[PDB]
């Protein structure tokens, strides 16, 4: 055969896309706490 | 900071920074290949009006 | 020549180039990793058309995500000069969600808002070729309307969402349309007879990697600064002909914030911002004897001319105390966007920055609302004493008062621009702080 | 899709991705310090006025300051198209003095010669909406006006003054007002009566800054390289309508300068860089019976039209020998900006540069006039042939030659910008070099 490959229109071996679980796991909760009272947190105990 | 600055004053603005230096280094490229020269009877030739036999 | 320049050297060029460290001459690039760029469609969950919400899941066909443009296509119900960045006006709001977790949320007119801030030059007229019909158009024209996003993904490589980091979580995008379009199915309040509805299509800019990144970027946790858009409406303490009204606004924001950005508006004329005036470009029919300053030139909605702008002065306070003194409105929209970022706003249209260059993406100085008990933006607005028919009234008058037109300017749009940390992990993925 | 690019590599690729060094993927962004910016207004000393001088201190209400903006209202003293850049004319100049030593000085020219030059796109069109009447005003208007200041600090972070290191000086700024300004005070020669005096605000941006940084501003020795401007005037060879008048001007300039700028200029007019014609644009009424060639049409004083400039071509020759090969006006013109800018400058202003890009903070190539004994910029004039009350004859005309009215461009300013160190140390600042 007189042409060798010139190694034109290649491919890649193994390909796969990327992981797209069916589960569709939970949400992730934050990290920082719910900014409340600034300044009279957490209650006032008033007394007799 | 108010009397220890350097000024420019004169002195430092004489021609002799320029002109006693020369351009030579600053415009010359480096070569490193040695020149060619021939002899006259080479290029001429050999003056075919010599003898004759 | 160049020479004598060389030669003369002395002790001022010490501090210039005296043991030298760079030169400019010679570049050597980075090298960067293998990758590839594709735009793919998305498909449409829910009816698009006026009005409806609809939203898409975006398909895992590569490995990070960046540029986001919605398609539409709109017609003309009207000639040119009845529409006014349709396309935006179109697409009420977008809000980004990660494993359901919102991250995000743009308004329509937070799209004009931060046009009017950021984009500049040939940059805002591409845009506006890409959201409108600047040629003169006429009615019956048909056209495809692109209006890219502008979530914090879609504003740099550098934030690309790992959408391949994220194996166990969705991510979506949720539109609302509006209801109504000026110039394509409605001209002012009314209805359009024959519009048609818009088509409309998704699609997401995809980065293709190569193998090592892909592999750390799928393994790796990560964390990614991002922008978020925080956004209240108010109503106005509307100005009027007998009054400098004036209003405090307790500011509900959160976060590290790197600016606020708001503006006063038409509640039915979409990117008004200004009063309408009998001026050139300034309303329906200026000019002319038919002119009439209830009704916009919707084609030339957008003005530089402050006279019809409403805002006498602001100030914010933290904590209840002065964070600056109290500034002119004009300031707010002249000069802050001079010194942050670099543009030119229109009238009605105001900015005030905690951040040296709040334009880019690296943090720049912040304000943490998170640690402010009482935030508010003080509001003093201009008297509406002038006939806005009359051009000698308006174009010829003094600083503190504005059209008498200016009244109809009663909706107040607040915006906060602030940053937050997106965290990947293990595939799954939320928000660091939600307030 | 996109794979088909990825599997599409090979040699040639290896310089460009080969034991990759960076993505464009992942951002880390650095952690800065904390610090936090108040604008606060500074009292202004002496009597505010058309042609008065008055100054301000700037107080120690933060620890370092950068951005100033000078507010003025003004109102319009005639209508729309008799005023150009007011603000700008108003504040004729202003000087920089710190510890009792003068820094630095700009002057109302310098601001339109530096915006002609350095401002563009919308950064320019928002600019001067804060210095002028943009938007058809009519006689009566009351506008304030913005004019920020372009000293070193107020261009960049960077050079922030550290006024926390300066607890020993006070940083002054002295500013003239102009006797009068266009369209707001007189009209050309004429008073207008009933013209209010300006008011008059200045602004500083002051940055606090947290402890630790703070503790060093104030403490440590400071070497802070900054811009400053070099300026004198000069009378014109003014131009002629026989002739080309030419120009050698020792320039009495000093250190590293990145670049001289200059312009030919009618000092009746502020602005006015060009020659008066009856071209739209060109004059007072230009394009039509009642256009005059003797004024300006105030709102367009500025033009791209090269017709109307007077500099045929120039040099700068240093110590007797060329500097470069002379060139033609419209080099200076268009080419250095196109250059060294990426903007697009007014015709009767030019530029030639010493650094690869002025326009920047770093610097990227200085001429050192400190060592040079005879700075001269050599200065040929075009011929003042043109019939200016005639369109056709400046439309239709040569390179060589510009209006009759060109020979109202008397002055000429030429400037220069140069690189210096304000060393701060033990409470006190100062130049490194005079």
């Amino acid at each position: 055969q007189p042409r060798g490959y010139a190694g034109l229109r290649p491919y890649e071996k193994n390909y796969e896309g990327i992981a797209e679980a069916d589960v569709s796991a939970l949400q992730a909760r934050y990290l920082d706490q719910t900014r409340g009272r600034p300044r009279t947190g957490d209650g006032d105990t008033e007394p007799i | 900071l108010l009397r220890g600055f350097e000024s420019s004053l004169r002195g430092s603005r004489v021609r002799t920074q320029i002109d006693d230096k020369s351009f030579i280094p600053y415009t010359w490229q480096m070569i490193d290949v040695p020149l060619a020269a021939a002899k006259t009877s080479f290029i001429a030739g050999l003056d075919t009006r010599q003898q004759l036999a | 020549g160049g020479l004598s320049q060389l030669v003369a050297y002395g002790a001022q060029d010490v501090y210039l180039t005296g043991n030298p460290q760079i030169t400019f001459f010679k570049t050597v690039y980075r090298r960067y990793t293998n990758f590839a760029i594709e735009s793919i469609q998305q498909t449409i969950n829910g009816s698009v058309g006026f009005g409806n919400k609809v939203s898409t899941q975006i398909s895992r066909n590569g490995d990070l995500i960046t540029d986001i443009v919605v398609e539409f296509v709109l017609t003309k119900g009207g000639n040119g000069g009845t529409t006014y960045y349709p396309a935006e006006e179109l697409l009420q709001d977008v809000e980004l969600e990660i494993g359901g977790q919102r991250i995000d949320k743009h308004y329509n007119d937070w799209f004009r808002t931060y046009d009017a801030l950021f984009r500049m030059n040939d940059d805002r007229y591409n845009y506006r070729r890409m959201t409108d019909w600047v040629n003169n158009e006429l009615v019956g024209a048909q056209k495809r309307f692109y209006v890219p996003l502008i979530f914090f993904f879609n504003q740099t490589p550098g934030l690309a969402l790992p959408l391949i980091a994220l194996q166990y979580h969705e991510v979506k995008l949720y539109f609302t349309l509006a209801s109504q379009v000026q110039g394509v199915n409605y001209n002012g309040s009314s209805a359009i007879a024959g519009a048609a509805q818009p088509t409309m299509s998704v699609w997401v800019d995809y980065i293709f990697l190569d193998t090592q990144e892909r592999t750390r970027f799928a393994q790796l946790p990560h964390e990614y600064l991002i922008e978020q858009l925080q956004f209240t409406g108010s109503e106005t303490a509307t100005p009027s002909a007998t009054t400098q009204a004036s209003q405090n606004i307790r500011l509900n924001f959160n976060h590290p914030t790197k600016y606020l950005a708001w503006n006063f508006n038409n509640p039915t004329n979409y990117g008004q911002y200004t009063a309408l005036a009998n001026i050139p470009g300034a309303c329906s029919g200026a000019g002319t004897a038919a002119a009439t300053v209830t009704t916009p030139d919707y084609g030339n909605t957008g003005t530089y001319n402050e006279q019809l702008a409403v805002l006498d002065s602001a100030k914010i306070q933290l904590n209840g105390q002065d964070r600056f003194a109290t500034r002119k409105g004009s300031y707010f929209n002249k000069v802050q966007p001079y010194q942050s970022i670099g543009g030119v706003t229109p009238a009605g249209v105001y900015l005030y920055s905690f951040a040296l260059k709040p334009a880019g993406r690296q943090p720049s100085g912040t304000c943490n609302f998170s640690r402010i008990d009482n935030a508010t933006l003080s509001l003093t607005y201009k008297t509406c004493s002038i006939d806005a028919t009359s051009p000698a009234a308006v174009l010829g008058n003094t600083e503190t008062v504005t059209a008498n037109t200016a009244t109809l300017l009663t909706a107040l749009n607040i915006y906060a621009k602030n940053y937050n940390v997106l965290r990947i992990m293990s595939g799954m993925g939320g928000l660091a702080y939600a307030n």
